[PDB]
C-alpha cells in the first residue's frame, strides 16, 4: 500500500539531525548546571525531559522556527506553604547566571533559547509525604526517567526502577511494567497559567500509555500522529485554530483500534472511527469529553469551543472521503497523488570536506 | 583564567606540537598529549621536534621536550589510542577542563562525540585545508561534543578543492601520496589557533570562525552568526 | 542467536550470481564474527589463482571501529602473495584463515573510478563494498593486472619486519654509473648509530674485498662526527629479489633460488665471505647483509637509483630470514611534504642577529630547504647546533682580516634581525666588493606591526631605510617570523626595491600596507 513513500514522507516530516542532537546536548547540560549549584542543591530532585520530543510525536516547524523542548524540573518543596510565584522566582538567580540575556518568563513557565531549539522548563512539587516521597523520589531518580532518548529509538522501554538501556554489538531480559498501585494513583501539582493555584499534572502515565498503544499498534501509532498534524498545518485555511497539540492527539490516540497493519489502512480506520464516535455530538453542536491519563478527574477537551468542533469534523469528513477513494485505487501513481493532494508536495511520487594536521 | 585549567590535546603531528610549545611558552604547564604513532624523518620537514627523536613515541618525545622548556612545567603523555580500554585511563582523561582536538580525523570526532565525560567541558577544534590555504575553528561548551554542527559548519565554508597534481608520494619504493604544506604556514596557523584558544576560553560559547591567508601576506577572517 | 545484519549479510551473499556460501555464521572465544563463502572468476584462471577460491569473511571490534576483512581460506584458499595484499602465511594455530587479506582500500587503475566510489558507513553497505571489490581484485589478481603502467612500484611485503629498528642510506641519482659496473661483486661496509634515537643506524662508507675504501656518504656535522664500525657485507644483484608474482622469500632456500634464477650463487659468495673473513685478522664478523639494486619511481620508467635491502645474518636451512627496513636519506628525499623553490635553496644566506626572530627565521629557512646558512652575532654557538641537529643535510656556519671579510662578501643574501640602527650604519659603511640583496626587519612596540625593507645593491642605503622605518609573547614572534619567511622567499624570488608595513588586530587579522 505505497509503504516505501510513506516511509520517505515520515522522514521527511522529522526532525533534523543538528535540532535533536542540540536538544539532547542543552538537557545533559541543563541537568548537570542545575545539580551543581548549591543554592538549588538540596531543593531540586530531578530534571527529565517530556513533551512530544519525548514522545516522538513532533514535526520539523516551517521556515527556521526553533522547535519546542519540554522539560520538567521536580522540587520538593511544600505547595501548602509557598505560593507557585515565590517557588518560579527561586529559579531567577540561576537563569542570570548561565544563561544571561537568553531567558524569558512567560505564563507558568520559562523560556530558554538555545541554537536551534528553545527550552520550556516548568517548575513541579511532590504533594506526598513519608516514605511514598522517598519511593516517588527513587523512582524518578531512575534510568527509565532520566533517559533523553526518544520512544521511537527505544523500543524496550519499560516504565520501571529496574530497567536498564540494552545494548548489543549488533542488535537482556524483559523487564515489565510496575504494578500500577506504586505510580499511578501519585501525581505532581503545577502552577497554573496565571501562578495563583497549584494544578495537577502526571506525565509519566502519558508516556507509558503512549508507548504501550505504539507497541500494541505495531509502530505506527506516532507516526499517524505525525502524519495527522502535518494535515493539519497544510489546511490551515479551511481549519479553526484549535484543536491542536496534545488534545489533538488524545483525539488520535482514542480514535485509532489495536491491531494496525499498515499507514494508509491505519489512517481510514482512524478517520472512519473519529467520524462514527462523534456523530451524535456533532448534530447536537456540543463537544465530547476525554479523561486524561495521568489524572482521571480532568478533561482534555476544557478549553474547546463547540464550533471549532464542528469545523474539525467538516475537515476530518473531507479528509476521510479522499483517503476512501486513494486506498480502493490500484494504480500507483493515482493512489501517490490522492496522497499528495492532503499531505502536501512532501509525498514522494513513485559531501565530507578534507582536513589536514 | 588559562594558566589554571588543565589543558588535553589530542594528536601530537604538526599542528599538535606547535600549539603545545607556545601554550607552555606563554604560561599553560598542566598539558597532557594523547598519540600512538612513532616519529619518523620525514615528518621532521614541518614538527617542532629534531633528529634525536627519530624512533620514538610522539606524545613521549613531545612531553620530554615540553617538559624541558621551563623549571615550572609539568606535562603527561598518553601513549594509547583515543579512545583508552582502560577504565583507569578514562577516569585519568576526565580531569582535563579544556579538550582539544589536532588530528584532523572524523573518527576521532565521533569517538569524542561517543565519550562519557560526565561533566561540563570546553571543545575546540583545529584543521588546516588542502595547501595550508585555510584554517577551521570550532569551539562549544558542553558536557558532549556536537559532531553534526561542526561538520556541517566545515562543509558550508568555502575552501580550495583537493587535487592530486600537487600531492607528491612520501619517497621511493612507496604508493600514498601526503598533503603539501610548509613549515612556515603551520607555525602561521599555530599562532592563530593560540589566540583562538586563548579568546574562547576567556568567553566560552558556541564559536566558528574561518581563516584565509593571501598571496600579499595579509589574513583575512570570516566569522558565523549563531 | 544469530544477529539480523549477518542474516541479511548471508542473504547479500547467496543472492549474488558469483558468490555462494553454505556454512552459517560462528562466533569466536575474541569476539569475531566469521563466514565461509566461495568466489568465481570472469577471466580465465591462472596457475597461482584457481576460478573457485575460498574465503572467510571475518567482522570484529576493538575500541569503537569496526573491522571488516576477508582472510583465505587455510585449506581451499590461495597460497600466492600478490600486490595490494599482506603476506599470505598460515600458522599453526586454531584459526581456519590464513594472514593474507587483500588491501581493498587501495585502487589501483584497473580498479575503476566510478567503480570504486567511497566507502559507505552501514554496516551491510559497507559490506556489499567490500565484496565488490573483493570480487574485482580477484579477477585481476588473476589477469596480473595490478601493477600496470603508471602505478608506484611499492615494495614487496616482508614478513616479520621488526617496527623499531631502521637503517639510513643516501643514494642520488649520480651514483648510478657507479654501481652501475659492479653486479656480482661484494665487500664490506661500516655502519654509525645516531645519537640521541631508539634503534636506528646509517650507513658510512663503503669498503672492498681486502678492504679498501671505494666511496664515502657525505652527512651534517652532527652526524660525521661518530665512530665507524665495519659490520656489514654489500653486494650488488641485477634485479629486485621478488619471487612470483610479488611474493618476498621467508626462508633461505627461496633467497638462493632467487639468486640462482638471477644467475649468481649464494653458497659460493658465504665460502667467499668466510674464506676472507679469515683472512684479514682486524675482521670480527659480518652481522648484516645489504642487497643492492637498481629501482625505479613508476612501473615502464627506467631505473635511475640503487636501493638498499637489509637481512640479519645456512643458505640451504629452512630457517626463516630476519629483515631489517630502510629509509634513503638523499637530499630530494627528504623534503616531499613541501619545500621552497630552487632560486633561493641555492643562495648562502648570512643572518645577522641570534636573539628571538633571528633564531626562528633560521630554523624555518633550514626546514624549508635552504641549507647553506651564516650566523653572525654563545648564541651564534648554540644555533648552530641546534640547526645542525634538524636534518642530514644541514650546513650551518658560525662566526677586521681580509680573509674573513671575503669569507662574508662570499655569500648571496644579506639579512638584518637586530633592531639596531648602529649595525646597519656599518653595513652601509662595509666593503662587499659585488652586487648583494641586503633585507632588513623589525618589530614595532609590543609586536604590534612589522617593518620590512629589502634592497639590491651593491652598498646597504640606510637613509631610505630610516626614512621609511620613520613613515613580548612567544606567539607573536612565531608570527612574525612566519610573515618574515615569506617575504624573503617573495623578495629573493623577484629582487628589488621593496617595502612594506604589515599590523595585527585584535580579532585575529594581520593587514598590510
Ligand atoms: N490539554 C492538556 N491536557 C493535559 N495535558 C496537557 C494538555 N496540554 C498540554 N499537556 C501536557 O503538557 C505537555 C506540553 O504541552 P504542549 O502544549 O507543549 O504540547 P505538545 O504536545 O508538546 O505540543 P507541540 O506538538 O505543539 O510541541 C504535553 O506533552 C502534555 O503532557
Ligand atoms: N508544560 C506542562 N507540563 C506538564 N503539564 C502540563 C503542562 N502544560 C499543561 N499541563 C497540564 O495540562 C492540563 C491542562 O492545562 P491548561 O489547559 O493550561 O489548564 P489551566 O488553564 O487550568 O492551567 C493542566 O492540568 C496541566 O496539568
Ligand atoms: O597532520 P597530521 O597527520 O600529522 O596529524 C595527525 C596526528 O593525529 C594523531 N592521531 C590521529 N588519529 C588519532 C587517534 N584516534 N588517537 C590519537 N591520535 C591520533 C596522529 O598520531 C598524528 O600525530
Ligand atoms: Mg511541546
Ligand atoms: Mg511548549
Amino acid at each position: 500500500e505505497l509503504q516505501p513513500q510513506f516511509n520517505e514522507f515520515l522522514a521527511n516530516i522529522r526532525p533534523t539531525d543538528t535540532q535533536k542532537e542540540d536538544w539532547k546536548s542543552g538537557a545533559r547540560t541543563l541537568r548537570e548546571r542545575l545539580k551543581n549549584f548549591e543554592p538549588l542543591k538540596e531543593i531540586v530532585v530531578s530534571t527529565f525531559l517530556q513533551g512530544s520530543i519525548r514522545r516522538s510525536t513532533a514535526i520539523r516547524p516551517l521556515g527556521d522556527k526553533r522547535p519546542d523542548v519540554d522539560i520538567v524540573v521536580v522540587t520538593n518543596l511544600d505547595h501548602t506553604r509557598m505560593s507557585p510565584t515565590d517557588a518560579m522566582d527561586l529559579f531567577i538567580p540561576f537563569l542570570e547566571k548561565y544563561y544571561p540575556g537568553k531567558w524569558e518568563t512567560q505564563g507558568r513557565s520559562f523560556g530558554i533559547t538555545l541554537s536551534y531549539v528553545e527550552l520550556d522548563l516548568v517548575i513541579t512539587a511532590i504533594p506526598e509525604s513519608g516514605a511514598e516521597k522517598s519511593h516517588l523520589e527513587q523512582l524518578y531518580k531512575s534510568e527509565s526517567v532520566l533517559t533523553v532518548n526518544s520512544l521511537e529509538e527505544q523500543t524496550d522501554w519499560r516504565l520501571n526502577k529496574s530497567w536498564t538501556p540494552n545494548t548489543g554489538w549488533l542488535s537482556s531480559a524483559q523487564v515489565e511494567d510496575a504494578p500500577a498501585s506504586e505510580w499511578k494513583a501519585h501525581p505532581l501539582v503545577l502552577p497554573d497559567r496565571e501562578k495563583n493555584e497549584w494544578g495537577r499534572t502526571h506525565p509519566l502515565a502519558q508516556i507509558r500509555w503512549t508507548a504501550e498503544k505504539n507497541r500494541l499498534c505495531n509502530g505506527h501509532y506516532i507516526n499517524l500522529v505525525r502524519a495527522v498534524k502535518w494535515w493539519r498545518q497544510q489546511n490551515s485555511e479551511d481549519l479553526p485554530k484549535y484543536p491542536k497539540g496534545y488534545p489533538l492527539e488524545h483525539l488520535i490516540g482514542n480514535a485509532l483500534d489495536n491491531g494496525t497493519t499498515s499507514m494508509a489502512q491505519g489512517l481510514v480506520q482512524l478517520m472512519d472511527t473519529f467520524l462514527s464516535r462523534w456523530a451524535a455530538i456533532y448534530n447536537q453542536k456540543s463537544k465530547p469529553w476525554l479523561s486524561d491519563h495521568g489524572v482521571a478527574e480532568h478533561d482534555v477537551m476544557a478549553r474547546l469551543t463547540a464550533e471549532d468542533f464542528c469545523s474539525f469534523y467538516e475537515g476530518i469528513a473531507s479528509a476521510a472521503e479522499i483517503a476512501r477513494n486513494a486506498l480502493a485505487s490500484e494504480e500507483p501513481q493515482e493512489s501517490a497523488q490522492l496522497w499528495r493532494q492532503l499531505f502536501g508536495s512532501k509525498f514522494p511520487l513513485p559531501q565530507k570536506t578534507g582536513r589536514f594536521a | 583564567d588559562i594558566r589554571s585549567k588543565k589543558v588535553l590535546i589530542i594528536g601530537a603531528g604538526s599542528l599538535g606540537s606547535m600549539i603545545a610549545e607556545n601554550l607552555m611558552r606563554i604560561g599553560v604547564v598542566s598539558q597532557g598529549i594523547l598519540d600512538a604513532d612513532l616519529l619518523q624523518t620525514g615528518n621532521l620537514s614541518r614538527h617542532a621536534l629534531t633528529m634525536t627523536s627519530v624512533g620514538h613515541n610522539k606524545a613521549a618525545a613531545l612531553v620530554e621536550h615540553l617538559n624541558r622548556i621551563l623549571p615550572d612545567a609539568s606535562a603527561r603523555s598518553f601513549s594509547c589510542a583515543f579512545p583508552p580500554e582502560s577504565e583507569v585511563a578514562k577516569n585519568s582523561l576526565r580531569q582535563y577542563d579544556v579538550i582539544i582536538d589536532c588530528t584532523g580525523d572524523d573518527g576521532v570526532l565521533k569517538s569524542l562525540a561517543a565519550f562519557d565525560w560526565k561533566s561540563e567541558k570546553i571543545f575546540i577544534s583545529l584543521a588546516m585545508t588542502w595547501r595550508a590555504e585555510g584554517l577551521f575553528a570550532f569551539a562549544a561548551s558542553e558536557t558532549s561534543f556536537p559532531v553534526t554542527d561542526a561538520s556541517s559548519r566545515f562543509n558550508a565554508s568555502a575552501s580550495p578543492e583537493i587535487d592530486m597534481d600537487e600531492a607528491r608520494i612520501e619517497g621511493i619504493g612507496a604508493w600514498h601520496p601526503v598533503f603539501p604544506a610548509r613549515a612556515d604556514d603551520v607555525q602561521l596557523w599555530a599562532a592563530v589557533g593560540t589566540k583562538f584558544i586563548c579568546r574562547v576560553v576567556s568567553a566560552p560559547g558556541r564559536i566558528y570562525e574561518y581563516f584565509k591567508q593571501m598571496p600579499d601576506g595579509t589574513v583575512e577572517k570570516e566569522p558565523h552568526e549563531y
